């Protein structure tokens, strides 16, 4: 374990994926995600001729 | 929404000042102050429901630090303490005790 890059590598991936389960992230899946319905709709509306 | 009155003063006199102060003063005479600013249950559920939206949304992630302090403390351990347990005011007194006796 000492002086052996494995340890680091496991270290730092579990400090990853906590950070990526941190605040960050967490905030955004409460402020963008429930809004990409209606970018989904803004789509749709784009992609018809209408418009043009 | 209160006056000096006095602390025996009930609740429902912050309604009745709730009437008097705004209808009577230039709050509303003169639209100083909006009607939802005039009510304190606005006040009361704008930071009721605003509090609790706080909750559902950062409350989750402090289990990130917790785990990683728990890591950071069982990381320890493993490297100098591999027999260290919650070794707390009682076991440790406990084991101390034993050893005394023996």
């Amino acid at each position: 374990a000492t002086d052996r890059g494995s340890e680091s590598d496991k270290h730092f991936r579990k400090v990853s994926d906590k950070e990526k389960i941190d605040q960050l992230q967490e905030e955004l899946l409460h402020t963008q995600l429930k809004y990409q319905r209606i970018l989904e709709r803004l789509e749709k509306e784009n992609k018809e001729l209408r418009k043009l | 929404v209160t006056g000096k009155g006095n602390s025996s003063e009930s609740i429902e006199a912050i309604r009745e000042y709730e009437e008097e102060f705004f209808q009577n003063s230039k709050l509303l005479k003169t639209s100083m102050l909006k009607a939802h600013q005039v009510t304190t249950r606005n006040l009361s559920l704008a930071v009721s429901d605003c509090f609790w939206k706080m909750v559902r949304e950062s409350v989750e992630q402090q289990a990130d630090s917790f785990k990683a302090t728990r890591f950071n403390l069982e990381t320890e351990w493993k490297n100098n303490y591999p027999r260290l347990r919650e070794l707390d005011r009682n076991e440790l007194f406990e084991k101390a005790k034993n050893e005394i006796l023996d």
